[PDB]
Protein backbone atom coordinates (compact mmCIF):
# COMPACT_ATOMS: atom_id res chain seq x y z
CA UNK A 1 0.00 0.00 0.00
CA UNK A 2 0.87 3.94 -0.64
CA UNK A 3 3.08 6.11 1.22
CA UNK A 4 1.03 9.76 1.67
CA UNK A 5 2.39 13.41 -0.08
CA UNK A 6 2.23 14.30 3.72
CA UNK A 7 4.29 11.39 4.97
CA UNK A 8 7.44 13.14 2.84
CA UNK A 9 6.60 15.97 4.23
CA UNK A 10 6.82 14.29 8.16
CA UNK A 11 10.01 12.45 6.60
CA UNK A 12 11.38 15.50 5.35
CA UNK A 13 11.00 17.40 9.15
CA UNK A 14 12.88 14.14 10.65
CA UNK A 15 15.85 14.74 8.21
CA UNK A 16 15.52 18.43 8.98
CA UNK A 17 15.40 17.63 12.69
CA UNK A 18 18.66 15.76 12.52
CA UNK A 19 20.76 18.80 11.18
CA UNK A 20 23.39 18.92 13.76
CA UNK A 21 24.71 15.02 12.14
CA UNK A 22 24.66 16.08 8.68
CA UNK A 23 27.89 17.05 7.50
CA UNK A 24 29.18 17.76 3.52
CA UNK A 25 31.80 15.54 2.84
CA UNK A 26 34.51 15.70 0.12
CA UNK A 27 36.68 13.21 -1.55
CA UNK A 28 37.87 11.15 -4.61
CA UNK A 29 41.13 13.45 -4.76
CA UNK A 30 43.11 11.32 -7.45
CA UNK A 31 41.69 10.56 -11.11
CA UNK A 32 38.59 8.46 -11.77
CA UNK A 33 39.23 6.03 -14.85
CA UNK A 34 37.70 8.58 -17.10
CA UNK A 35 38.56 12.52 -15.89
CA UNK A 36 36.26 13.82 -19.07
CA UNK A 37 33.47 11.58 -17.69
CA UNK A 38 33.14 10.31 -13.72
CA UNK A 39 31.74 7.03 -12.96
CA UNK A 40 27.98 6.32 -11.72
CA UNK A 41 26.97 7.10 -8.35
CA UNK A 42 26.86 3.16 -6.80
CA UNK A 43 23.90 4.12 -4.41
CA UNK A 44 24.98 0.66 -2.41
CA UNK A 45 28.50 3.07 -1.33
CA UNK A 46 28.63 3.59 2.17
CA UNK A 47 31.53 6.11 1.84
CA UNK A 48 33.33 8.26 -0.62
CA UNK A 49 36.73 6.99 -1.99
CA UNK A 50 39.66 8.69 -1.06
CA UNK A 51 37.43 10.88 1.51
CA UNK A 52 39.36 14.20 2.03
CA UNK A 53 36.92 14.81 4.89
CA UNK A 54 33.52 16.23 6.36
CA UNK A 55 32.03 19.79 7.13
CA UNK A 56 29.07 20.52 8.83
CA UNK A 57 25.36 21.31 7.14
CA UNK A 58 25.53 25.26 6.75
CA UNK A 59 22.21 25.16 5.94
CA UNK A 60 19.36 22.33 5.99
CA UNK A 61 15.95 22.91 5.73
CA UNK A 62 12.24 22.22 4.48
CA UNK A 63 11.71 24.23 0.72
CA UNK A 64 9.12 24.10 -1.72
CA UNK A 65 9.20 25.90 -5.55
CA UNK A 66 8.00 29.58 -5.10
CA UNK A 67 6.16 31.52 -7.04
CA UNK A 68 5.34 35.30 -7.66
CA UNK A 69 4.75 38.30 -6.34
CA UNK A 70 3.64 36.60 -3.15
CA UNK A 71 6.88 34.78 -1.84
CA UNK A 72 9.10 37.57 -3.29
CA UNK A 73 9.48 38.95 -0.02
CA UNK A 74 10.94 35.64 1.52
CA UNK A 75 14.04 34.08 1.86
CA UNK A 76 14.70 33.25 -1.40
CA UNK A 77 17.59 30.58 -2.89
CA UNK A 78 18.57 29.80 -6.47
CA UNK A 79 19.33 26.34 -7.49
CA UNK A 80 18.55 24.17 -11.07
CA UNK A 81 17.13 27.51 -13.06
CA UNK A 82 14.46 27.76 -10.80
CA UNK A 83 13.89 29.77 -7.16
CA UNK A 84 13.03 28.40 -4.35
CA UNK A 85 11.56 29.87 -0.53
CA UNK A 86 12.77 28.88 2.84
CA UNK A 87 9.83 26.25 4.91
CA UNK A 88 9.42 26.26 8.72
CA UNK A 89 8.57 23.05 10.13
CA UNK A 90 5.47 24.12 11.64
CA UNK A 91 4.71 25.03 8.24
CA UNK A 92 5.33 21.89 6.65
CA UNK A 93 1.98 20.32 5.81
CA UNK A 94 0.44 24.31 5.16
CA UNK A 95 2.31 24.56 2.78
CA UNK A 96 3.00 21.15 0.93
CA UNK A 97 6.81 21.18 1.63
CA UNK A 98 8.44 17.86 0.60
CA UNK A 99 11.85 18.59 -0.23
CA UNK A 100 14.67 19.36 1.95
CA UNK A 101 17.54 21.28 0.64
CA UNK A 102 20.82 20.91 2.03
CA UNK A 103 24.27 23.19 1.57
CA UNK A 104 27.79 23.68 2.92
CA UNK A 105 30.86 25.76 1.80
CA UNK A 106 34.30 24.90 2.91
CA UNK A 107 36.61 28.08 4.08
CA UNK A 108 39.16 28.72 2.51
CA UNK A 109 41.74 26.76 4.35
CA UNK A 110 39.97 24.82 6.74
CA UNK A 111 40.32 21.28 5.30
CA UNK A 112 43.49 19.74 3.65
CA UNK A 113 44.46 20.89 -0.27
CA UNK A 114 43.60 20.35 -3.47
CA UNK A 115 41.31 18.90 -5.86
CA UNK A 116 38.21 17.10 -5.40
CA UNK A 117 35.74 14.57 -7.23
CA UNK A 118 32.69 13.65 -4.48
CA UNK A 119 30.21 15.20 -2.89
CA UNK A 120 27.74 13.64 -0.27
CA UNK A 121 26.03 14.62 3.01
CA UNK A 122 26.18 11.72 5.55
CA UNK A 123 24.19 11.85 8.95
CA UNK A 124 25.16 10.85 12.14
CA UNK A 125 28.86 11.49 12.06
CA UNK A 126 30.24 11.32 16.07
CA UNK A 127 33.32 12.76 16.21
CA UNK A 128 36.32 11.77 18.57
CA UNK A 129 35.85 13.36 22.18
CA UNK A 130 36.85 16.92 22.84
CA UNK A 131 37.03 17.54 19.47
CA UNK A 132 34.06 19.80 18.64
CA UNK A 133 34.76 22.14 15.59
CA UNK A 134 33.10 21.73 12.20
CA UNK A 135 35.27 20.60 9.69
CA UNK A 136 36.57 16.93 10.73
CA UNK A 137 39.38 15.06 8.25
CA UNK A 138 38.82 11.47 8.71
CA UNK A 139 41.62 10.78 11.20
CA UNK A 140 39.45 13.16 14.01
CA UNK A 141 36.08 11.22 13.18
CA UNK A 142 34.68 8.16 15.99
CA UNK A 143 31.95 7.11 13.39
CA UNK A 144 31.34 8.30 10.09
CA UNK A 145 27.41 7.56 10.58
CA UNK A 146 25.52 7.21 7.20
CA UNK A 147 25.91 8.59 3.87
CA UNK A 148 22.56 10.00 2.78
CA UNK A 149 22.85 11.63 -0.68
CA UNK A 150 26.04 12.48 -2.87
CA UNK A 151 27.20 12.81 -6.39
CA UNK A 152 30.21 12.42 -8.74
CA UNK A 153 32.01 15.73 -9.74
CA UNK A 154 34.54 16.66 -12.26
CA UNK A 155 38.57 18.19 -12.41
CA UNK A 156 37.98 21.72 -10.73
CA UNK A 157 40.38 22.75 -7.74
CA UNK A 158 40.43 23.70 -4.39
CA UNK A 159 43.05 26.79 -2.72
CA UNK A 160 42.51 29.42 0.00
CA UNK A 161 40.77 32.44 -1.82
CA UNK A 162 38.37 29.28 -3.73
CA UNK A 163 35.98 29.07 -0.67
CA UNK A 164 33.46 26.51 -2.32
CA UNK A 165 29.53 25.71 -2.29
CA UNK A 166 27.73 22.38 -2.70
CA UNK A 167 24.43 21.79 -2.24
CA UNK A 168 21.44 19.71 -3.35
CA UNK A 169 17.39 19.65 -3.31
CA UNK A 170 16.20 15.92 -2.82
CA UNK A 171 13.16 14.50 -1.29
CA UNK A 172 13.09 10.74 -0.13
CA UNK A 173 11.28 9.37 -2.48
CA UNK A 174 12.20 11.22 -5.65
CA UNK A 175 9.82 8.91 -7.80
CA UNK A 176 6.07 8.06 -6.71
CA UNK B 1 29.72 15.92 52.38
CA UNK B 2 32.28 17.20 56.30
CA UNK B 3 34.25 14.78 57.65
CA UNK B 4 32.97 15.84 61.59
CA UNK B 5 36.07 17.03 63.13
CA UNK B 6 37.82 19.88 63.02
CA UNK B 7 36.82 23.18 61.28
CA UNK B 8 35.06 22.80 58.21
CA UNK B 9 34.00 25.32 55.48
CA UNK B 10 30.84 25.17 52.95
CA UNK B 11 31.43 27.78 50.02
CA UNK B 12 29.71 28.34 46.61
CA UNK B 13 32.47 28.24 43.27
CA UNK B 14 30.97 30.30 40.63
CA UNK B 15 32.35 29.13 37.12
CA UNK B 16 31.86 31.17 33.73
CA UNK B 17 31.42 30.39 30.14
CA UNK B 18 30.54 31.69 26.88
CA UNK B 19 27.91 29.64 25.42
CA UNK B 20 27.32 29.83 21.36
CA UNK B 21 23.87 29.48 19.24
CA UNK B 22 25.54 26.11 18.26
CA UNK B 23 24.90 24.79 21.56
CA UNK B 24 21.55 26.93 22.00
CA UNK B 25 18.53 26.94 19.38
CA UNK B 26 17.16 29.37 21.32
CA UNK B 27 20.35 32.03 20.02
CA UNK B 28 18.44 31.96 16.60
CA UNK B 29 16.75 34.66 15.08
CA UNK B 30 13.18 35.61 15.91
CA UNK B 31 13.16 37.53 12.84
CA UNK B 32 13.10 34.64 10.95
CA UNK B 33 13.77 31.34 13.08
CA UNK B 34 15.84 28.25 13.76
CA UNK B 35 18.58 27.59 12.06
CA UNK B 36 17.76 30.16 8.92
CA UNK B 37 19.13 33.08 7.24
CA UNK B 38 19.24 35.93 9.95
CA UNK B 39 19.63 33.36 12.72
CA UNK B 40 23.41 32.39 14.11
CA UNK B 41 24.38 36.10 16.14
CA UNK B 42 25.84 36.53 19.13
CA UNK B 43 27.00 34.29 21.90
CA UNK B 44 26.36 34.34 25.83
CA UNK B 45 28.64 34.92 28.89
CA UNK B 46 26.94 32.81 32.15
CA UNK B 47 28.22 32.60 35.49
CA UNK B 48 26.37 29.38 37.34
CA UNK C 1 18.99 14.22 -6.44
CA UNK C 2 19.26 10.33 -5.46
CA UNK C 3 18.19 8.58 -1.84
CA UNK C 4 20.44 5.99 -0.69
CA UNK C 5 19.37 2.64 -0.52
CA UNK C 6 20.81 2.90 3.30
CA UNK C 7 18.71 6.17 3.20
CA UNK C 8 15.53 4.13 3.03
CA UNK C 9 16.44 1.90 6.15
CA UNK C 10 17.33 4.37 8.46
CA UNK C 11 13.77 6.32 7.71
CA UNK C 12 12.08 2.41 8.55
CA UNK C 13 14.36 2.84 11.17
CA UNK C 14 12.72 5.96 12.75
CA UNK C 15 9.25 5.06 12.00
CA UNK C 16 10.29 2.04 13.90
CA UNK C 17 11.39 4.25 16.94
CA UNK C 18 7.77 5.93 16.35
CA UNK C 19 6.45 2.22 17.10
CA UNK C 20 5.41 3.79 20.48
CA UNK C 21 2.65 6.18 19.22
CA UNK C 22 1.42 3.52 16.63
CA UNK C 23 -2.51 3.14 16.64
CA UNK C 24 -4.17 0.77 13.90
CA UNK C 25 -7.79 2.88 12.69
CA UNK C 26 -10.53 1.74 11.15
CA UNK C 27 -13.67 3.03 9.51
CA UNK C 28 -16.16 4.22 6.57
CA UNK C 29 -18.83 1.77 8.33
CA UNK C 30 -21.33 2.96 5.36
CA UNK C 31 -21.16 1.03 2.00
CA UNK C 32 -19.17 2.45 -0.89
CA UNK C 33 -21.63 3.31 -4.32
CA UNK C 34 -20.08 -0.06 -5.79
CA UNK C 35 -19.07 -2.63 -2.79
CA UNK C 36 -17.21 -5.07 -5.21
CA UNK C 37 -15.62 -1.94 -6.48
CA UNK C 38 -14.10 0.81 -3.66
CA UNK C 39 -12.78 4.37 -5.09
CA UNK C 40 -9.35 4.28 -4.97
CA UNK C 41 -7.46 5.36 -1.87
CA UNK C 42 -6.30 9.48 -1.73
CA UNK C 43 -3.27 9.99 -0.18
CA UNK C 44 -4.44 13.82 0.81
CA UNK C 45 -6.45 12.12 3.43
CA UNK C 46 -5.37 13.31 6.68
CA UNK C 47 -7.96 10.79 8.29
CA UNK C 48 -10.51 7.77 7.35
CA UNK C 49 -13.96 8.36 6.85
CA UNK C 50 -16.39 7.64 9.45
CA UNK C 51 -13.35 6.36 11.74
CA UNK C 52 -14.72 4.11 14.28
CA UNK C 53 -11.70 4.11 16.58
CA UNK C 54 -8.13 3.49 17.25
CA UNK C 55 -6.26 0.42 18.16
CA UNK C 56 -2.36 0.64 19.49
CA UNK C 57 -0.02 -1.34 17.14
CA UNK C 58 0.52 -5.10 18.87
CA UNK C 59 3.40 -5.09 16.60
CA UNK C 60 5.87 -2.87 14.72
CA UNK C 61 9.00 -3.96 13.17
CA UNK C 62 11.30 -4.33 10.36
CA UNK C 63 11.02 -7.27 7.90
CA UNK C 64 12.27 -8.73 5.15
CA UNK C 65 11.33 -11.09 3.27
CA UNK C 66 12.14 -14.56 4.31
CA UNK C 67 14.77 -17.87 2.33
CA UNK C 68 15.68 -21.36 3.43
CA UNK C 69 17.51 -22.73 5.01
CA UNK C 70 19.28 -19.49 6.44
CA UNK C 71 15.85 -17.65 7.95
CA UNK C 72 14.98 -21.37 9.27
CA UNK C 73 16.44 -20.64 12.56
CA UNK C 74 14.39 -17.45 13.00
CA UNK C 75 10.71 -15.62 13.84
CA UNK C 76 8.28 -15.91 10.26
CA UNK C 77 5.43 -13.52 10.26
CA UNK C 78 2.49 -15.14 7.22
CA UNK C 79 1.39 -12.55 5.25
CA UNK C 80 -0.01 -12.66 1.35
CA UNK C 81 1.09 -15.99 0.72
CA UNK C 82 4.43 -15.16 1.26
CA UNK C 83 6.73 -15.69 4.35
CA UNK C 84 8.32 -12.99 5.81
CA UNK C 85 10.87 -12.54 8.86
CA UNK C 86 11.44 -9.94 11.86
CA UNK C 87 14.26 -7.86 11.49
CA UNK C 88 16.26 -5.81 14.80
CA UNK C 89 17.45 -2.01 14.12
CA UNK C 90 20.89 -2.28 14.68
CA UNK C 91 21.33 -5.21 12.01
CA UNK C 92 19.13 -3.31 9.27
CA UNK C 93 21.48 -2.49 6.90
CA UNK C 94 23.13 -5.87 7.22
CA UNK C 95 19.61 -7.54 6.46
CA UNK C 96 18.76 -5.31 3.72
CA UNK C 97 15.22 -4.79 5.89
CA UNK C 98 13.80 -1.60 4.16
CA UNK C 99 10.21 -2.34 4.81
CA UNK C 100 8.06 -2.36 8.55
CA UNK C 101 5.27 -4.42 9.28
CA UNK C 102 2.43 -2.79 11.09
CA UNK C 103 0.02 -5.04 12.74
CA UNK C 104 -3.10 -4.70 15.44
CA UNK C 105 -5.91 -6.90 16.32
CA UNK C 106 -9.21 -5.97 18.02
CA UNK C 107 -10.90 -8.22 20.47
CA UNK C 108 -14.56 -8.35 19.97
CA UNK C 109 -16.47 -4.95 20.65
CA UNK C 110 -13.45 -3.90 22.70
CA UNK C 111 -14.42 -0.54 19.55
CA UNK C 112 -17.64 -0.76 18.53
CA UNK C 113 -18.96 -4.14 16.48
CA UNK C 114 -19.90 -3.94 12.86
CA UNK C 115 -18.68 -3.54 9.09
CA UNK C 116 -15.19 -1.03 8.07
CA UNK C 117 -14.19 -0.57 4.63
CA UNK C 118 -10.92 1.58 5.78
CA UNK C 119 -7.96 0.22 7.39
CA UNK C 120 -5.21 2.86 8.39
CA UNK C 121 -2.31 3.35 10.75
CA UNK C 122 -1.18 6.32 12.86
CA UNK C 123 2.19 7.69 14.63
CA UNK C 124 1.66 10.72 17.19
CA UNK C 125 -1.94 9.64 18.44
CA UNK C 126 -2.07 10.50 22.13
CA UNK C 127 -5.14 9.87 24.76
CA UNK C 128 -6.80 12.43 27.07
CA UNK C 129 -5.11 12.35 30.31
CA UNK C 130 -5.45 8.95 32.57
CA UNK C 131 -6.62 6.83 29.68
CA UNK C 132 -3.94 3.81 28.99
CA UNK C 133 -6.27 1.56 27.16
CA UNK C 134 -5.07 0.28 23.94
CA UNK C 135 -8.68 0.32 22.54
CA UNK C 136 -9.85 4.14 22.27
CA UNK C 137 -13.00 5.31 19.95
CA UNK C 138 -12.60 8.94 19.41
CA UNK C 139 -13.93 11.21 21.99
CA UNK C 140 -11.59 9.90 24.31
CA UNK C 141 -8.12 10.42 21.98
CA UNK C 142 -6.34 14.08 23.11
CA UNK C 143 -4.56 14.65 19.58
CA UNK C 144 -5.25 11.77 16.83
CA UNK C 145 -1.55 12.48 15.60
CA UNK C 146 -0.80 11.71 11.51
CA UNK C 147 -2.43 8.87 9.31
CA UNK C 148 0.76 7.63 7.53
CA UNK C 149 -0.73 4.58 5.75
CA UNK C 150 -4.49 2.99 4.65
CA UNK C 151 -6.98 1.53 2.04
CA UNK C 152 -10.65 1.19 0.57
CA UNK C 153 -10.73 -2.12 1.08
CA UNK C 154 -14.23 -4.07 0.07
CA UNK C 155 -16.32 -4.57 3.20
CA UNK C 156 -15.72 -7.08 6.56
CA UNK C 157 -17.61 -7.05 9.81
CA UNK C 158 -16.49 -7.49 13.25
CA UNK C 159 -18.25 -9.75 15.45
CA UNK C 160 -17.99 -11.00 19.77
CA UNK C 161 -16.59 -13.94 18.59
CA UNK C 162 -13.91 -12.49 16.31
CA UNK C 163 -10.77 -10.90 16.69
CA UNK C 164 -9.35 -8.53 13.43
CA UNK C 165 -6.58 -9.00 13.10
CA UNK C 166 -4.93 -6.58 10.59
CA UNK C 167 -1.75 -5.44 9.25
CA UNK C 168 0.05 -4.07 6.53
CA UNK C 169 3.67 -4.86 4.91
CA UNK C 170 4.92 -1.26 3.63
CA UNK C 171 8.23 0.51 2.80
CA UNK C 172 9.24 4.16 2.84
CA UNK C 173 9.44 4.27 -1.18
CA UNK C 174 7.68 1.37 -2.76
CA UNK C 175 8.75 1.96 -5.85
CA UNK C 176 13.33 3.03 -6.54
Amino acid sequence: AIATYNSHVELAKYLVSKADSVYLTIGKSTPWSNETNPPQPDENATVLQEVIGYKKATKVTLVRPSKSPEDDNKNLISYGNKSWVEVTPENAKAEGAKWVYLESSIVGDELPLGTYRQVGFVMDLVAKSGISKFNLVPSEVESTGTLLFFDNKQFQNRSEQTTAKERFIVEVDPNS
Amino acid sequence: KITGVGKETIGIKLTERIVTPDEDASLLDQTSGVPSYFSKGADRLEEK
